[PDB]
């Protein structure tokens, strides 16, 4: 089937989802039980956007379906399919929060789940600065864990940040990825509904930096478009609810690249099946441009490695501290003093060391 | 009380000059010829020879059912549209061999030359002559003779585009539509016609159609590749449309006609440095070029020549008495303008041995020396200047901004901007399938055609093309309803947001392109052809398989018909704002309008309402999107 019935498919799979969940809390927990996300001071963040109207019961996120309800319309023009992807979205958030009333503790680790306000705050300075130049959204599941590691471990590198959704989680545990909110690789969940947390991220972004008023949705999905460098990456195959999601991810002008292969729109949906291009290709699908400096090192570099925890049984050389003697100097000399790019080990090096 | 005469303020301003100036306008001539000829009109009468004038009843079962002959309704009316189709592919016809003799005396210090080498060196792959280590000069040679052989040849296979996909071929061979020499499929229609030859209305109409075929892939094809390769390749330009164009203290020089040769070469003379002195010792600021119709088409998508207005604008452009001198070549030439120009300064200038107008100044267009010509005609239009009445012209100050030069080449250079560098391949139409197979733009439409006093002017064109880009289907246009759409304002980047709907304005800013995209002019309507030719060949399918439309809001030229007949034929529906003299011709309506269809895969529709046209037309293509499955 065509694009669009793809999504309206997806969506409503995604409202029936919502729906069934829902009944489940009504029936269990009552109408009345109070429902809410770990520190957010925009109860639902992607219904608070919408509607502008904060959900605190059960009863009240019964009615939030009504919300998925109106934004699918199955006519074949362009602003209905992105309205059908934020039904897919809102239904995800109504989905994830009826998980967290249902379970006293929903998310396992490694995941993390719903994102706190404090750590959407302690990203947006890094995003405005261009420390943080995108938000990878990796999503599937990619052929073998050596892929997948390959390109984490590279777009962490270009100090992008990684959110992980689905089987990649497994594949980068595997291929020995480090993972950590500091080392800007974040697990969401194995669901595909936990991609919503980040699609909050933006959007509390816009409520948060861009001081955008509930409601205004138009001017919302303008910040998440024009400020938020994120971008979606799909791998392995994509079922009709993710390609809903995908059309929620445009909506709010992510661009979502996949190696499957699926109906191409230009600047928007795009298909590559080769793994050693896809992180260049969505560099510039969501124009971030990396200012690389290009040391001459055997080791990787980037602010990811920030406090890094280098501890006794992982550490092999030690300096400093009260164990022995180390300092470090910084002098102003003629040109006759300093011989350009000069790099003199005196002393022993670490291939001494036993 | 009365029906608008037009929509464009600049029009009805000097509509009313003319009457004040006492002289008669086409307008004027359609309330003269009151109700018109029914049996014309259905095309049920027949003078194919003497032993009629024959007129059988339009209403089966009543009245005269056969002419003299035995020619049922079915039969005169075929036949009176195959002439039609004849007609319409010969003026094409002569047109592109002309361009093509130019192209056989081109010479490096010449005043016709290659300017396009790159097109000229793909030309010549098509035609099987050898590029390799050759002058260029040498190759434009051996291409114009094997591009004459399209017109004339008895034996052999006649050469056709690579954008035409095989599947077509194919079904038009099973057919037995295929197309022949140009001048001789002109021939058999026009025989085939006479009294006492064919009696069958589906025999008649697939001659037309094959005849019909060698106007689009052939004559106007190879009068539009070999026009790009002595003139340049058309780009995105911009420039003025409407008769606000026009200024009082230059000299105004109002190209008119079809052919792009003369015009091309009076664009050149009128930078030659004795005439723009001349013009100023005349007391004038300047030059002022203008172009009306195709010829004005042809060079503000070249040279970015400010556009005086369409077809039915010619005589109003005369009435602002500001026009000094009116050059016109061939084809949709009002005869009226001879006597118009009497009552005022304006010289009605002819120049083609084709066209000759009674009571105009002739000064023959000597192909030998084009440029040493031009600047002949050029000069007596400067010096006519004099004779200007200041006190009495009137230029509506109404003008518009337009881009045009919008070819496959420079819509292809522009699709690439939203091309991946390490996924998306280069220099393809992939961006423009990849949007219509996704939904997001739900179709493309060719409007194109003349102005007909049955419509208020310009009036269907601009709302049928509004109607489309509203529904996200992109909209291309060429001729008088480009130049209807460049005088509204409709030809700008700003008009996505306006009038665009949701997909179309995406892919517009995407693109950054208007939502109406000029491709030249009729001739260029090949371009068209060439177009969704390279989409179906992309996407493995054929023609008939795709969403695309063509319009025809108001036409009135036999070149009208024969186009719609070889885009219908071609696999692409047509929609006609005009209807056709055919509601006589009960099989005739059927095998245009229905049976049709099964033979090419697309059919004829009749709709004079452009708002019903419009709903027509986005069923139609969600109907094969459907069939598709996109
Ligand atoms: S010749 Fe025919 S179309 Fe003309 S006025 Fe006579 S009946 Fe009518
Ligand atoms: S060909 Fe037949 S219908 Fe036509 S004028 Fe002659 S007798 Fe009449
Ligand atoms: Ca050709
Ligand atoms: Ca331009
Ligand atoms: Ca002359
Ligand atoms: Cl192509």
């Amino acid at each position: 089937m065509n694009l669009f019935q793809t999504v309206f498919t997806g969506s409503k799979q995604a409202l029936a989802a919502a729906e069934g969940i829902v009944k489940q809390a009504v029936d269990e927990k009552g109408r009345d039980y109070k429902v809410a996300f770990p520190d957010t001071a925009y109860s639902l963040p992607v219904i608070f956007a919408a509607t502008g109207k904060k959900i605190t019961n059960v009863g009240e996120l019964e009615g939030a379906l009504d919300i998925v309800r109106s934004l699918i319309v199955e006519e074949e023009m362009l602003d209905k399919l992105l309205n059908s992807g934020l039904a897919t979205a809102v239904a995800a958030e109504i989905i994830e929060a009826a998980k967290y009333v249902l379970s006293d503790a929903p998310y396992a680790e490694p995941c993390v789940g719903f994102i706190s306000d404090p750590i959407i705050r302690s990203l947006g300075v890094p995003l405005v600065t261009g420390d943080i130049p995108g938000v990878a959204v990796i999503l599937g599941e990619c052929p073998d864990s050596e892929t997948a590691a390959k390109i984490i471990k590279d777009y962490q590198s270009k100090g992008l940040l990684t959110c992980l959704v689905g089987k990649v989680i497994d594949q980068a545990i595997e291929g020995k990825v480090k993972m950590g909110l500091d080392l800007r690789v974040i697990p969401l969940g194995y669901d595909v509904t936990s991609v919503i947390h980040v699609v909050t991220i933006a959007i509390r972004a816009a409520l948060i930096f861009g001081g955008i008023k509930g409601g205004q949705l138009n001017d919302i999905l303008k910040y998440t478009a024009e400020r938020v460098p994120a971008f979606v990456n799909a791998f392995g195959p994509l079922s009709e609810l993710v390609v809903s999601a995908g059309a929620g991810a445009i909506a709010l002008g992510f661009p979502v690249l996949t190696d499957q292969v699926v109906p191409e729109v230009p600047t928007l949906l795009l298909t590559q099946k080769d793994y050693d291009k896809m992180v260049k290709t969505s560099l510039e699908a969501r124009n971030i441009k990396i200012k690389i400096t290009e040391i001459p090192i055997p080791v990787s570099f980037a602010a990811a490695f920030e406090g890094e925890r280098i501890r006794k049984n992982d550490m092999l050389a030690e300096f400093g501290g009260n164990k022995t003697k180390a300092w470090e100097l910084v002098m102003c000399a003629d040109q006759g003093e300093v011989e350009d790019h000069k790099i003199e080990v005196i002393g022993p090096d670490i291939d001494t060391i036993d | 009380e009365e029906k608008a005469k037009s929509i464009d303020q600049a029009t009805l301003q000097l509509l009313d000059k003319a009457k004040q100036d006492g002289v008669e306008t086409v307008w004027d001539r359609k309330a003269d010829m009151k109700v018109q000829c029914g049996f014309g009109s259905a095309g049920v009468c027949c003078r194919n020879c003497s032993m009629g004038p024959c007129r059988v009843s339009p209403v089966p079962g009543k009245g005269v059912e056969r002419g003299i002959c035995g020619a049922t309704a079915d039969v005169i009316v075929s036949r009176n549209f195959a002439r039609m189709v004849a007609a319409g592919t010969a003026a094409h016809s002569d047109h592109g061999r002309s361009i093509a003799l130019s192209l056989y005396h081109t010479s490096k210090d010449g005043d016709i030359k290659v300017k396009d080498e790159n097109k000229l060196k793909e030309v010549a792959k098509s035609f099987n002559v050898e590029t390799e280590g050759r002058d260029i000069y040498d190759i434009a040679h051996d291409v114009a003779k094997e591009g004459l052989s399209n017109y004339g040849k008895q034996l052999g296979e006649v050469t056709l585009p690579p954008s035409l996909p095989e599947k077509r071929k194919e079904l038009w061979r099973k057919l037995g539509v295929y197309p022949r020499a140009v001048d001789r499929e002109i021939a058999a229609v026009m025989h085939s016609t006479h009294i006492g030859c064919n009696a069958d209305a589906e025999a008649m109409i697939k001659m037309s159609m094959r005849c019909s075929l060698t106007d689009g892939w052939m004559g106007s094809f190879m009068g539009t590749e070999f026009s790009d390769i002595m003139f340049g390749t058309p780009h995105s330009i911009d420039t003025e449309a409407n008769l606000g164009v026009l200024e009082k203290n230059s000299v105004n020089v109002v190209l008119h006609g079809h052919e792009p040769l003369l015009s091309e070469m009076v664009v050149e003379a009128a930078s030659d440095p004795e005439l723009v002195e001349l013009a100023k010792s005349v007391g004038a600021d300047g030059i002022n070029l203008c172009g009306m119709c195709c010829t004005g088409n042809e060079v503000s998508m070249r040279h970015g020549i400010k556009i005086a207005g369409n077809f039915m604008q010619q005589e109003l452009a005369v009435v602002t008495g500001a026009v000094d001198g009116l050059i016109v070549d061939v084809q949709c030439i009002m005869p009226a303008l001879a006597k118009l120009s009497k009552s005022y300064h304006t010289k009605f200038i002819t120049t083609s041995p084709k066209a000759h107008i009674t009571d105009s100044i002739y000064m023959e267009f000597d192909e030998e020396n084009p440029l040493d010509s031009a600047k002949k005609i050029l000069k007596e239009a400067i010096l006519n200047f004099k004779n200007r009445d200041q006190s009495k012209v009137m230029i509506p100050e109404l003008k518009c901004k337009a881009i045009l030069g919008y070819s496959v080449e420079e819509i292809i250079n522009k699709l690439d901007k939203v091309v991946n560098t390490q996924i998306g391949p280069m220099q393809t139409v992939k961006p423009l399938a990849d949007v219509l197979v996704s939904g997001v733009l739900r179709g493309a439409a060719a409007v194109v055609g003349c102005n007909n006093p049955k419509v208020v002017q310009d009036s269907a064109h601009i709302e049928t093309i509004k109607g489309l880009i509203k529904n996200d289907v992109i909209v291309v246009v060429t001729g008088c309803a480009a130049q209807a759409a460049a005088k509204y304002g409709l030809l700008q980047k700003e008009a996505a947001e306006k009038y665009a709907g949701p997909g179309l304005a995406t892919v517009c800013k995407l693109v950054d392109i208007p939502p109406v995209l000029h491709m030249g002019s009729c001739v260029d309507i090949s371009r068209i052809l060439d177009l969704v030719g390279r989409v179906a060949n992309l996407l493995g399918v054929d023609m008939s398989d795709l969403p695309v439309a063509g319009v025809a809001p108001e036409w009135m030229s036999e070149k009208a018909v024969a186009i719609g007949t070889y885009v219908v034929t071609s696999g692409i529906d047509t929609w006609l704002g005009v209807a056709p003299p055919v509601t006589g011709g009960p099989e005739v309506v059927d095998i245009l309008t229905n049976k049709m269809e099964d033979w090419v895969g697309a059919k004829f529709f009749i709709e004079t309402d452009p708002h019903k046209a419009v709903e027509q037309i986005v069923n139609r293509m969600n109907e094969k999107r459907k069939k598709l499955g996109i």
